[PDB]
RNA sequence: CGGUCCGGCCGGGAACUCAAAGGAGACUGCCAGUGAUAAACUGGAGGAAGGUGGGGAUGACGUCAAGUCAUCAUGGCCCUUACGACCAGGGCUACACACGUGCUACAAUGGCGCAUACAAAGAGAAGCGACCUCGCGAGAGCAAGCGGACCUCAUAAAGUGCGUCGUAGUCCGGAUUGGAGUCUGCAACUCGACUCCAUGAAGUCGGAAUCGCUAGUAAUCGUGGAUCAGAAUGCCACGGUG
């Protein structure tokens, strides 16, 4: 049918060139490869206290951005399958597969 | 007045996390207090074996602890004694498989925490604080730092009214996010109480 | 016009003339002229005798003036005479429902005095 | 916060997923089926005899490594104090300072 | 072939197209007149139709989504003459002076910390 | 105040109230159950309410059914 | 202000007439940021006011602001402890938009039943000089006129 | 473009809106005036943007023995069958007053009823919870989808159209209290939030004095979040008109 890769990760310079081997990988071992996709990202932002005691006005104010990429691989060739199982990527990035 | 954390504000600057792994809102609380219980065992167990950074990140259901170190003879031991012992318990703190990794660090006088912890050791042997101050002022000029700043903070040589005394050579731009500044912390617990070394090392633009 | 209780209800629009009377708001009159078939923007001018005893008698059904001033009366006496915590308040003039007594009670104290 | 105070959590951690996880839930969803009894079931009786630290609603979330009960973030469980100097020397990931 | 412009202003974005014959003006499948409520609203669309002339001269399909009524009409406004320049590029020295071809760059300016709204410090106390 | 999907009462108290009736009328009974409703089968009885420090005792009449035990019992002394 | 030599916001013209003039009125009597409530008031005071007048709906106004535009104010200065006040000559500019306020703020200030109505009357009066508005006119005129030797 | 249940809904189209990675662009660069031919300023051209274009982060040496031993850590001191520890009930919510910060008002630039156009940014599995059904309602029962540009919270409100009230302590304003309830939670008496019915305080624009804000700002109008079983007029954040 087809296989959908989501992939997140925190770091953006780390999710597209993790997504670039399986784009790579996969065109290369022949299938026909739809996006990387980029989907939006989530911006969780925290607003936290400065100051041990009173000061409220004092802040520090953080994000998590989470990146997200959708990578559709339309041809299911064994090829491709055995190649993309057996690749090694980046350790902070999280690969869900739908079939 | 206040000044901004040298480290913190370079963060996807010029410097790098102490911990790269994902996790979603339901493990990151219990993720992030195992890092907490794993950094703490080994900073604790390898004190006098000069670790400088311990690098924490998850490969699927795994944990890949990457300890920087000035002596990894000590830490690894007789072909892997120490290294066996100490995965074996960050196994168990952690929960999922464990692996560890050793970084070595080369000229530790340019390391930031190494210079922080050696100040705060010699504070604790009765060394004078101007001697251990100005020793590694020259250590880390000598060996190619564009610019050095050490402070050290109450209580010292043992005095009533605590002061804040620093020493700088070079340049220290810590307005330049650009500016590669290594910066930490270290307490040194005295007879007389708690002594706080802070060490900026600036090693050059971009 | 004369309704129930007493009062005299002016020459306003029908469901705000009927609110006139203590025990009948803006529900209660807009439920007595559905149940009596009369229009809500209508004045008391061409609202004649026929109109308003049909009016009298579906406002009837419900306590109000000096019969629900009594009913309101007897349950804050009851609440006295009981020695609750409510009956406390009610007989020492201060907020029953719980609010603060530091500040902002002004209400239920009336107007300060040095 | 003190040692007895982080120890009371324990046990109101203990005793909730004791009871209040796999047998309180049964008479409480008991105590609200309309269907069946309506007057004879004594769930809410027995739901009193049971502990009190058993409820979850009695659990106060606090940082995981001070024990402080207040200014608590459930995204790193930890206090703000903890959750900046851990985020300053890089052990939160993915998070930095942020400006818009 | 369609001669197209893109227009946007404050969190609005409005995307026109430009075909000759007759004065009509679609937007969201809906009249001018249904969709603005307010008539200053449907004469800064009409704007850029009175230097380049047009009566009866060309038809406007437009689409805007986001913002509000103002910012959906200045958006558009934008778009028509990014549209119309498209079309000749001769026009542009009319279009600068009634200052349309300009994407207004007045976005609302984010709440601050210790502050009340965007600017709006609390009240102060001396004593 | 309460969803009517049954009155609240303390177990400990409610076996006091039963062992009241059977056993005949005694001194006050000590509870610090402020929380129960008053139910029907206590008017006649004195229940010392805690109110912090002593156990007011209040004698239970047939209009003091459905309110609360803690009502009876003032926490705070203001002269 | 103590460095910065600014200009002035040139405003887009009153959508019905293509004044400017009145889109500085319709701003000036515009309350809480609500310009659509704003000129449906100043229009409505318009087309009650020219029409109890015999039309010119422009020159109508322009016949009522000419009563209330002032040509001299006094202004506040502290020389040696004491407070002197020096009359300066208004510029055109501030001579209309004082003129457009104290109209707006005395037709606030009036118990007529709406604000239209209550402009309409305020401009009536300024017409034919004798309001709320002329008369603030008059108190400037007559604080410049006492304080003429400070000049 | 082909097909219509007239819904991008389905083949499709990669144009556009948008999403997010990389890149270009603005430097007094050009022209003119002022200015010691300098720095610079002012005006103009081109340009989406013009003189640090808008906003943020970024806070030097130091000052106040300024704040925090109750986040944590720690010298010294003090308690150690008690200053430790467990439990139930109470208190932190008291109320002659005074001050500081806020919310809601005193109304027709407004109240109410019906109809109706246009956002942005967030949150979510011990969760957000549709549709359907029951209740005037808060809610309840039943039960899809969704770890989410898909599903859900969630109808944006100001505004606009029509009708009504007609300067009245009022169809303004909602305090206070009475009666009955809903939900969360072992448990809502002290001391929760919300609903229904009834009640309808003060207040008709605030003395002396005083505060914020220079532009998408003020003013006003809604929206979301953190904490959180439940408990926002506070705080943090978001766009609309302006
Ligand atoms: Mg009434
Ligand atoms: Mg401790
Ligand atoms: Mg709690
Ligand atoms: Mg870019
Ligand atoms: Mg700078
Ligand atoms: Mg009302
Ligand atoms: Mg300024």
């Amino acid at each position: 049918q087809r296989i959908r890769i989501r992939l997140k990760a925190f770091d953006h310079r780390l999710i597209d060139q993790a997504t670039a081997e399986i784009v790579e990988t996969a065109k290369r071992t022949g299938a026909q490869v739809r996006g990387p996709i980029p989907l939006p990202t989530r911006k969780e932002r925290f607003t936290v206290l400065i100051s041990p005691h009173v000061n409220k006005d004092a802040r520090d104010q953080y994000e998590i951005r989470t990146h997200l990429r959708l990578v559709d691989i339309v041809e299911p060739t064994e090829k491709t399958v055995d190649a993309l199982m057996r690749l090694d990527l980046a350790a902070g990035v999280d690969v869900q597969i739908s079939l | 007045g206040q000044k901004v954390h040298p480290n913190g504000i370079r963060l996807g600057i010029v410097k790098p996390w102490n911990s790269t792994w994902f996790a979603n809102t339901k493990e990151f609380a219990d993720n992030l207090d195992s890092d907490f219980k794993v950094r703490q065992y080994l900073t604790k167990e390898l004190a006098k074996a000069s670790v400088s950074r311990i690098v924490i990140e998850r490969p699927a259901k795994s944990i890949r602890v990457t300890i920087h170190t000035a002596r990894p003879g000590i830490v690894i031991g007789k072909k892997g004694e120490d290294v066996e012992k100490l995965r074996k318990v960050v196994a168990d703190i952690a929960g999922v498989p464990a692996q560890i990794n050793i970084a070595e660090v080369r000229k530790p006088e340019l390391d930031a925490k190494l210079v922080a912890d050696s100040i705060t050791s010699q504070l604790e042997r009765r060394v004078m604080f101007r001697r251990a101050m100005k020793r590694a002022v020259q250590n880390a000029m000598r060996l190619g730092a564009k610019g050095i700043k050490v402070e050290v903070s109450g209580r010292l040589g043992g005095a009533e009214i605590a002061r804040t005394e620093w020493y700088r050579e070079g340049r220290v731009p810590l307005h330049t996010l650009r500016a590669d500044i290594d910066y930490n912390t270290s307490e040194a617990h005295t007879t007389y109480g708690v002594i706080g070394v802070k060490v900026w090392i600036f090693k050059g633009e971009i | 016009a004369r309704i129930a209780g007493i009062n005299i209800p002016d020459h306003k629009h029908a469901v705000i003339a009927l609110t006139s009377i203590y025990g009948v708001g803006k529900t209660r009159s807009k439920a007595i002229l559905a149940a009596a078939g009369i229009a809500e923007d209508v004045k008391i001018s061409e609202l004649s005798e026929g109109q308003i005893d049909t009016l009298r008698d579906e406002v009837a059904k419900f306590v109000v003036e000096g019969d629900l001033r009594r009913e309101i009366s007897m349950s804050i006496k009851r609440l006295m005479d009981l020695g609750c915590y409510r009956g406390l308040r009610h007989r020492r003039g201060l907020p029953v429902r719980g609010q603060r007594t530091k500040t902002n009670a002004r209400t239920r104290k009336g107007p300060r005095k040095p | 916060a003190k040692q007895s105070m982080k120890a009371r959590e324990v046990k109101r951690v203990a005793l909730a997923d004791k009871y209040f996880a796999k047998r309180a839930e049964l008479k409480a969803i008991i105590s609200d089926v309309n269907a069946s009894d309506e007057d004879r079931w004594n769930a809410v009786l027995k739901l009193q005899t049971l502990p009190r630290d058993s409820s979850p609603s009695r659990q106060r979330n606090r940082c995981r490594q001070t024990g402080r009960p207040h200014g608590f973030l459930r995204k790193f469980g930890l206090s703000r104090i903890k959750v900046r100097e851990a985020a300053m020397r890089g052990e939160i990931p993915g998070l930095k300072k942020a400006s818009w | 072939n369609q001669y197209y412009g893109t227009g946007r202003r404050k969190s609005s974005a409005a995307r026109v197209f430009i075909k000759p014959g007759n004065g009509k003006i679609v937007i969201n499948q809906r009249s001018l007149e249904q969709y603005f409520g307010r008539e200053t609203a449907r004469m800064v669309v009409r704007q850029p139709l009175e230097l380049v002339d047009m009566v009866e001269k060309l038809d406007l399909y437009i689409t805007v989504k986001g913002g509000g009524i103002s910012g959906q009409a200045g958006a558009i406004r934008h778009g028509i003459t990014r549209a119309l320049m498209e079309y000749d590029e001769s026009l542009r020295s009319e279009l600068r002076k009634a200052g349309f071809v300009t994407r207004d760059a007045r976005q609302v300016e984010r709440k601050k910390v210790g502050l009340r709204k965007a600017r709006r410090r609390p009240q102060f106390s001396k004593r | 105040r309460s969803l009517k999907k049954g009155p609240f009462i303390d177990l400990h108290l409610l076996k006091k109230v039963e062992k009241a009736v059977e056993s005949g009328d005694k001194k006050p009974l000590r509870t610090w159950s402020r929380r129960s409703t008053i139910f029907p089968n206590m008017i006649g009885l004195t229940i010392a309410v805690h109110n912090g420090r002593q156990h007011v005792p209040v004698f239970v009449t047939d209009e003091m059914v459905g309110h609360k035990l803690g009502e009876f019992a003032p926490t705070r002394t203001y002269r | 202000p103590r460095r910065r030599v600014i200009g002035q916001r040139k405003i887009l013209p009153d959508p019905k007439f293509g004044s400017e003039l009145l889109a500085k009125f319709v701003n000036i009597l515009m309350v809480d940021g609500k310009k659509s409530t704003a000129e449906s008031i100043v229009y409505s005071a318009l087309e009650t006011l020219a029409q109890r007048s015999g039309k010119s709906e422009l020159e109508a106004f322009e016949v009522a602001l000419e009563n209330v535009r002032p040509t001299v104010e006094v202004k506040s200065r502290r020389v040696g402890g004491s407070t002197y006040q020096v009359p300066v000559e208004v510029r055109p500019v501030r001579r209309n938009a004082l003129a457009m306020r104290w109209i707006v703020e005395a037709a606030r200030k009036r118990g007529d039943k709406s604000m239209a109505l209550r402009l309409a009357n305020e401009l009536s009066d300024a017409a034919e000089n004798k309001g709320t508005a002329v008369k603030k006119r008059e108190d400037v005129h007559r604080m410049a006129e006492a304080n003429k030797a400070f000049a």
